[PDB]
């Protein structure tokens, strides 16, 4: 009959601490549920709360009830708690032959912290399979805009996050591409606020030889075949040595 | 801290188990009771060895524990892992190796030599 | 856990849909089936108790959906005369007990057309990074992009040597339109795997984008010149790439030239040694 | 209507 | 006035033979409405009043799933308690669970209540204010922390407060032809002389609901707390109740002795006299 | 109640939750993060022991871990026919030196 | 490339060493295992894939295996990965044309001084 | 374990004359354990048809049980109940009186 | 960055044993053609 | 029963499938029909052959059924597994190659030695 | 760096065919 959910929408930073709550009028409360849902998979069962006052904490989501209304908490949110997260009320019945009273939800988002920033576009080489021109925009400051293509042929997909557990390193990044000649990626985020000293990289190329010997590795293969090497040397220096002599004591 | 004994001969792996040495041990592998069954010919267990042979490196590496008789095996606190590349007849040798044979064989060679000379010469 | 089954469902217009809603761990009393739009939010549809009829909502035409709750543990939803309207996302949550919470189950996409001559499978392509990224800041974006397929139901995922990979992959949570305005559209899909500048650039390395695809099943009336469009994998593949630089294959190639050539000098040397050695032989012989 | 909730034992 | 909704079940080992013995009851004030016996050939939960035959398949399907889910239960309750104790297994034990609630004259909830029992002593209560509970010996102790542990006082107090108090009133709206009745008492006194001097003079009470009924003697207005016998109230077999009060007295003075009842159903306490 | 080992890319990370006490082996190197230590490659063959504590039911117990790889990029197969061949290339040629040395003496 | 008819022998490559296994989906136990009909072995529960060593070795043959049911179809492995395969480009021949022309004036030389 | 020892009570359903239906009582309560034996005599021997209630306890864990049988009261007749329990040494049986 | 037996300590290493060969040998060389 | 034959040159690699004989063939990849009168010339199918004209390693790669006309591809009793490299100009170093270089670069050095030999005698 | 096996081959190469010419000068002078 009443239950109310808000905000409808959040926006966080990560590491801050933030709590969503859920108001209901109801003369009964059975129960009370907490799920959480992502954008295509079966909602995530949280929480049950069945009288007023009590408390529940899970690794870090915390979950209270009073007699008016219940709080989520967050604290220290990370980027992969981002989902919509729901609130349902039981009613009293002589028989629970009466259905749930559902939330509309809360969108949360959180953004992560990107240190410092570095913004780059950077054309992708082709993959001689396809005809399209892809470029890629990275490492922006985590609070900007990234609007769609007034082209009808350009297509620009959203900013998403990536995480390198191996660097422990978070980026934000998007992709533009098209199929169209006159397609030099200097212009395909015009549509966007690009922010300011966003580096443009040359069109020659450059090399780093020492980093290239960085990844160097080798097998058995090899190793045998520089031993036969060796060996091959080994023996051609002793029979040249021994023809010598010989063509020494004829001469 | 005793550290584990490992031995790698050909597809032969061998694990020696330290700080046990008057009690009989059972090894444990990825959470399942290993060796010790008087089966699995590849398998074998012994005092304080255990043997593993045909070793596969995608199928058998992973966790290792050696613990006890008696004693509920999750209180151990000194685990192994093992990921190790095994080959037929392949044996590992450094530079320095193949540095000093070389130099030995050419000393070699060169110390016959002379003495062939000195032999021949008077003659 | 509460499973269904299908996961992925498409159908021409005019046939009968059957999802079924496998309860395990307990003996469920309560199963109830739920219906969610795309960027809307969950309506319930109906509720089976016990062993008696289900209780149907004011928007379910009776007529349109069945319910059977057979056993204890299997309650079963039956879409009789499918239409483009019914293409959905239908979930099943069950509970024991009238006081204890409900669980759901993983939702089921349906996708019905009037027409199979509209289902197409994606077609995958791999682009590799710029030098000018990895000269500035050490780091590798491969992009994989699917593109023109229809319905929406894949699944992408990153393969390197073999293994599926998890860290450094980032991929768009939906599908989006080609022509967001006109019916029929096809779909795109991006994804971005970051690596670090030396794994990239070690020619030893294999890396592949795999797009799983839910289509036509097996026995579906095809009366089309192209192939048909079942469920399938479709890849794309790259080698660690070294463009400029002393890599493996450039040592092992120089090797392989100096093992023929001493062997050629050392048999001409040896061939040398026995005509020299049968002359000294005459040349004493004859004293 | 005997209760109807999560049986726990002793 | 008041009402109340109970239910008692009751689980006995037997070391030899068979699974434990389970029995179930359920009690409206003072009235059996519902049964279940482990040892009965049905295996359901079975009706024992007129006006609950009403309810509907899905209701008894419901009862006789869950009160078996009590059995199972208290027989592992049984099993671990028979650990706790250290006893042998060759042994008989029993335990024993009550829980139910009240109504005021509103119809709202006053009070609930919640008890376990091991071997006819007190093993596990929960308090009157329904949120902690209360353990007697140092062996329920242990069964005191894992319930709280795990909020169990909660889910209970949930139902108690709630779905207990909204079965209570539909079953006294379904039954209000007998549930709300009120019988007075048909009191009469009779004599006996026992053998030449003394006499008896007992004044009964019969066929009176519900059962909380008073009975006392008087002698020019002295409460004769001593010297008088009364019986625990018994059944009469069909819903009603008896019960009866004698005292001995010298004869010629019976004039003197005068009985006071009062009950529930009478508009006034009455006073009954020889002849 | 292992100490987890997480196999990167090409890199080998040892996981704990809390700081990863250095006992013996490689010294590694952090990553920022202080529950993380990085051994560095596997073709490295890194090899240690190493002590952490827990922050779960594990409260107040240690816990140690020995990371053993053997990749053996220095490894080379030899097969007995091959290096007794070799050998008696090797005294042929010797032989055939001392030999021309001695008709040289004459 | 399908479960039902009797197509159970798959390849399993692209690993981190040059190594290269064989899967089939028979769920027995032990699974026995035939190249061109001979027996070549047999797995236990612990290994699911058969070995063939490092592919530049170029493994080819037929193989098959068994379990419960009857002898697996035929599966035919081919490689060939250049592992020798040389490239002729201009330093290769210029250098094999220096060597040649060097070596064969060393030895003119040399049979020449030793003319009578 | 605590045991605690029956008290019994044998009565009749209405007022008692002879000629007409009634039904005889034999009332059991306040005892522990849960296993009883009751039998409800006439001139000393056994009636074989007779019913009994579900066991229940009161408030301090005491069980206690009802058996009941018709019967046509008579002068020269007599009625009584037997009850046996493991704190029993010896079966105690309990006659009928009118005037109680 | 792992040569294993790929090191050119190796090639350098003969390479080097020849080179003292030489030039010792040619030292005595020019030491008997400039003493006599 | 008899394998598929393969042969390379260069960078064309042409399949035969002795199977099913006089009935045409039809091929798959990776259970994609290819070889058809597709707008592909580095494609191509005959009676009894498949001709893959500049193969590219991550892509033509894998899987090789032959089936005749009419018939299901799951019921072809023969898989091949291809998986080559091809380059344009690469040859092949064997024991045979080896062998016959190692003759051939032997038999000029001596008749080019016998013939300076004569030389330098007849001039000296 | 440098682990290009190629400038090694010239140099030995070199290396090679002086020390046997002076070998050959030096061993005809002392003979
Ligand atoms: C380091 O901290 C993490 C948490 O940040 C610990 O992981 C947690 O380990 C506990 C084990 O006590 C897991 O709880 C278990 O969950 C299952 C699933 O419901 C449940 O059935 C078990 O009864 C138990 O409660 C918990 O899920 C897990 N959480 C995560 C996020 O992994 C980890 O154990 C800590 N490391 C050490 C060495 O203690
Ligand atoms: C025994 C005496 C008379 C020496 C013979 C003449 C030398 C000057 C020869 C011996 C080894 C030869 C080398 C053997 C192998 C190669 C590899 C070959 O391959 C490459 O290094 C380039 C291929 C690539 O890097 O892709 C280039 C010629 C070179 C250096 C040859 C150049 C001439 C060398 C140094
Ligand atoms: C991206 O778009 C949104 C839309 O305005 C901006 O988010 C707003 O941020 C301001 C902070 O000053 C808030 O007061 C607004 O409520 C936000 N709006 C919404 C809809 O969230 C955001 O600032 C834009 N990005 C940049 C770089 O300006
Ligand atoms: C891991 O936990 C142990 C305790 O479980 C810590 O050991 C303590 O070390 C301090 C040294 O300052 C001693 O004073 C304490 O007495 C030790 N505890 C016990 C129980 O003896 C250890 O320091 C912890 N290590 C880390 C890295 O957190
Ligand atoms: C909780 O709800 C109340 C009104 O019901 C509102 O005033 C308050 O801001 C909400 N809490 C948060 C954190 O928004
Ligand atoms: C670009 O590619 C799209 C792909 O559908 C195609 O429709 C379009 O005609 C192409 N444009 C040009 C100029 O090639
Ligand atoms: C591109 O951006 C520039 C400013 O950077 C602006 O002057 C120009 O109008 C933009 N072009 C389009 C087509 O929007
Ligand atoms: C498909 O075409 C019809 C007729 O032109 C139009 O009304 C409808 O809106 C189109 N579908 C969508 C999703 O726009
Ligand atoms: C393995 O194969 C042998 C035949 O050599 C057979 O006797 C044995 O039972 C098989 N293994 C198992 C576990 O069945
Ligand atoms: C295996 O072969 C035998 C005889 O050849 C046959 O009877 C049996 O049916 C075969 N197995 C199956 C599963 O067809």
């Amino acid at each position: 009959d009443q239950v109310t959910q808000s905000p409808e929408a959040l926006r966080l930073q990560e590491g801050e601490s933030s709590s969503l709550n859920c108001s209901y009028t109801v003369s009964g409360l059975r129960g009370l549920f907490w799920y959480r849902q992502d954008p295509g998979k079966g909602p995530e069962f949280l929480f049950t709360l069945y009288s007023a006052g009590e408390e529940k904490e899970k690794e870090r989501l915390k979950a209270t009830l009073t007699k008016k209304e219940s709080f989520l908490h967050i604290t220290a949110p990370k980027p992969e708690d981002s989902a919509t997260y729901l609130c349902a009320v039981q009613p009293l019945n002589a028989g629970n032959n009466r259905k749930l009273i559902w939330g509309l939800g809360t969108s949360l988002a959180v953004n992560p912290n990107i240190q410092n920033p570095d913004p780059a576009v950077y054309q992708l080489r082709d993959s001689k399979s396809s005809d399209k021109s892809v470029c890629l925009f990275t490492d922006f400051d985590s609070q900007t805009n990234v609007s769609q293509s007034k082209d009808s042929d350009v297509y620009i997909t959203d900013k998403t996050v990536l995480d390198m557990r191996s660097m422990d390193f978070k980026s934000n990044s998007a992709v533009a591409w098209s199929n169209k000649s006159d397609f030099a990626c200097a212009n395909a985020f015009n549509n966007s606020i690009i922010p300011e000293d966003t580096f443009f990289p040359s069109p020659e190329s450059s090399c780093d030889v020492k980093l290239v010997e960085k990844s160097f590795e080798t097998d058995t293969n090899l190793n045998f075949q520089n031993l036969s090497v060796i060996g091959f040397r080994i023996l051609l220096l002793k029979v040249a040595g021994f023809n010598l002599l010989m063509t020494l004591r004829l001469w | 801290q005793t550290p584990y004994k490992v031995s790698i001969s050909g597809t032969t792996v061998i694990l020696t188990c330290p700080q046990y040495p008057g009690s009989e041990i059972l090894w444990q592998h990825n959470d399942k009771n290993i060796g010790g069954d008087e089966d699995d010919k590849n398998i074998g267990s012994d005092e304080d060895h255990l043997s593993l042979k045909e070793f596969s490196e995608l199928e058998q590496s992973g966790y290792y524990v050696c613990y006890p008789r008696g004693s509920k095996p999750e209180d151990a606190n000194f685990y192994l892992y093992l990921r190790a590349r095994v080959c037929e007849n392949c044996m590992e040798m450094d530079v320095m190796s193949v540095a000093t044979i070389v130099i030995v064989d050419i000393c070699i060679t060169g110390g016959l030599l002379l003495l062939v000379y000195y032999w021949s010469k008077n003659r | 856990v509460v499973s269904q089954h299908p996961s992925w469902v498409i159908c021409k217009s005019g046939t009968s849909v059957k999802i079924e809603c496998r309860s395990l761990d307990f003996q469920a009393t309560t199963m109830f089936w739920y219906r969610q739009f795309p960027k809307q939010s969950l309506m319930l549809m109906a509720t089976s108790n016990e062993g008696s009829k289900a209780t149907y909502e004011q928007g379910v035409e009776k007529d349109k959906f069945l319910i059977n709750h057979a056993s204890l543990t299997l309650s079963t939803l039956t879409v009789t005369s499918a239409h483009p309207e019914d293409s959905s996302f239908y979930i099943c949550s069950a509970r024991e007990w009238g006081g204890t919470e409900a669980f759901f189950g993983q939702g089921t996409r349906l996708t019905v057309v009037e027409d199979l001559n509209k289902v197409f499978p994606p077609e995958v392509a791999v682009f590799e990074p710029s030098e000018a990224e990895i000269s500035h800041t050490q780091k590798a974006t491969l992009v994989c992009l699917a593109t023109g397929f229809f319905p929406d139901h894949v699944e992408l995922s990153w393969w390197v040597n073999g293994k599926e990979v998890h860290s450094g992959v980032s991929t768009d949570p939906q599908p989006l339109k080609e022509q967001p305005a006109l019916n029929d559209s096809r779909y795109c899909l991006s994804s971005r795997l970051r690596v670090s500048a030396t794994f990239w650039q070690n020619p030893r390395n294999h890396f592949r984008c795999q797009v799983q695809f839910y289509g036509l099943s097996e026995n579906d009336e095809w009366t089309q010149d192209r192939a048909k469009p079942v469920t399938q994998i479709v890849s794309a593949e790259a080698w660690g790439r070294a463009d400029c630089g002393f890599t493996s294959v450039s040592y092992q190639q120089g090797v392989l030239s100096a093992t023929i050539l001493y062997e050629i000098l050392l048999g001409k040397a040896t061939l040398y040694a026995v005509l020299v050695s049968a002359l000294v032989l005459m040349a004493m012989v004859k004293r | 209507g005997v209760y109807d909730g999560r049986e726990h034992t002793v | 006035g008041s009402h109340s909704m109970r239910y008692f079940f009751t689980s006995v080992s037997r070391p030899g033979r068979g699974e434990p013995r389970f029995i179930a009851v359920g009690y409206v004030d003072d009235t059996q409405f519902v049964r279940f016996d482990s040892d009965a050939a049905s295996q359901r939960m079975e009706p024992r009043a007129p006006w609950i035959e009403q309810e509907g398949p899905e209701y008894w399907d419901g009862e006789t799933r869950k009160v078996k889910a009590h059995s199972q239960t208290h027989r592992v309750d049984l099993g671990t308690l028979r650990g706790y104790y250290n006893q042998s297994e060759a042994g008989s034990h029993t335990v024993q669970r009550m829980y139910g609630c009240d109504v005021g004259s509103d119809w709202r909830f006053l009070r609930g209540y919640h008890q376990y029992a091991y071997d006819g002593k007190d093993y596990i209560a929960l308090k009157e204010d329904l949120r902690s509970w209360t353990a007697a010996d140092m062996a329920a102790q242990t069964t005191k922390h894992k319930w709280e542990a795990a909020h169990v006082a909660e889910q209970l107090r949930a139902y108690l407060e709630g779905t207990c108090v909204e079965w209570l009133r539909r079953y006294l709206e379904n039954g209000k032809e007998t549930l709300q009745r009120t019988d007075a008492p048909k009191t009469h006194m009779t004599h006996h002389a026992v053998s030449d001097h003394e006499a008896t003079l007992r004044c009964w009470a019969l066929s009176f609901y519900p059962a909380e009924i008073t009975l006392t003697w008087q002698r020019d207005g002295e409460d004769q707390t001593q010297d008088t016998e009364l019986v625990e109230t018994r059944p009469a077999g069909d819903g009603t109740f008896q019960k009866w009060a004698a005292v001995v007295v010298p004869s010629g003075q019976e004039q003197r002795y005068t009985c006071h009842v009062q009950h529930e159903g009478l508009p006034k306490p009455l006073t009954l006299r020889w002849e | 109640f292992k100490i987890p080992i997480e196999e990167l890319e090409d890199r080998v990370f040892v996981n704990c939750n809390t700081s990863i006490t250095w006992v013996e082996g490689t010294v590694g190197t952090l990553l920022s993060d202080i529950t993380r230590l990085d051994l560095g490659k596997r073709i490295l063959d890194p090899r240690g022991i190493y002590r952490c504590n827990g922050t779960d039911i594990y409260k107040d117990k240690e816990s140690t871990v020995q990371v053993h790889y053997r990749m053996c990029q220095s490894c080379v197969e030899l097969d007995p026919a091959t290096v007794a061949g070799i050998i008696v290339t090797d005294v042929i040629a010797t032989l055939l030196l001392a030999l021309g040395v001695f008709c040289f003496a004459g | 490339q399908s479960i039902k008819g009797n197509h159970l022998v798959k390849v399993y490559d692209y690993q981190e060493d040059g190594s290269v296994l064989l899967t089939c989906d028979a769920e027995a136990k032990n699974i026995t295992w035939f190249k061109d009909g001979k027996m070549i072995g047999f797995l236990t529960e612990d290994k699911k894939k058969w070995n063939l060593g490092s592919n530049a070795k170029d493994p080819r043959g037929m193989y098959q295996c068994k379990g419960s049911q009857n002898k697996s179809k035929p599966l035919q492995v081919y490689y060939r990965m250049c592992q020798n395969c040389i490239e002729l480009n201009a330093a290769t021949i210029s250098g094999f044309l220096f060597a040649e022309i060097v070596s064969i004036f060393v030895l003119a030389v040399g049979v020449y001084f030793i003319a009578g | 374990m605590i045991q605690r020892t029956p008290k019994i009570q044998v009565y009749s359903r209405h007022p008692a004359e002879n000629g007409k239906s009634n039904f005889l009582n034999c009332y059991v309560s306040g005892f522990h354990p849960s296993d009883i034996e009751v039998d409800l005599l006439k001139n000393g021997e056994r009636i074989e048809k007779v019913e009994h209630s579900d066991l229940s306890f009161s408030k301090d864990w005491s069980f206690y049980l009802l058996y009941y049988t018709e019967f046509t009261p008579t002068e020269k007749d007599e009625y009584a109940c037997r009850v046996n329990h493991v704190t029993l040494s010896q079966p105690k049986i309990v006659k009928w009186d009118r005037d109680m | 960055q792992s040569f294993g037996l790929l090191d050119p300590k190796l090639c350098y290493l003969l390479d080097g044993i020849l080179f003292i060969y030489g030039v010792i040998l040619t030292a005595l060389f020019l030491r008997v053609k400039f003493s006599r």
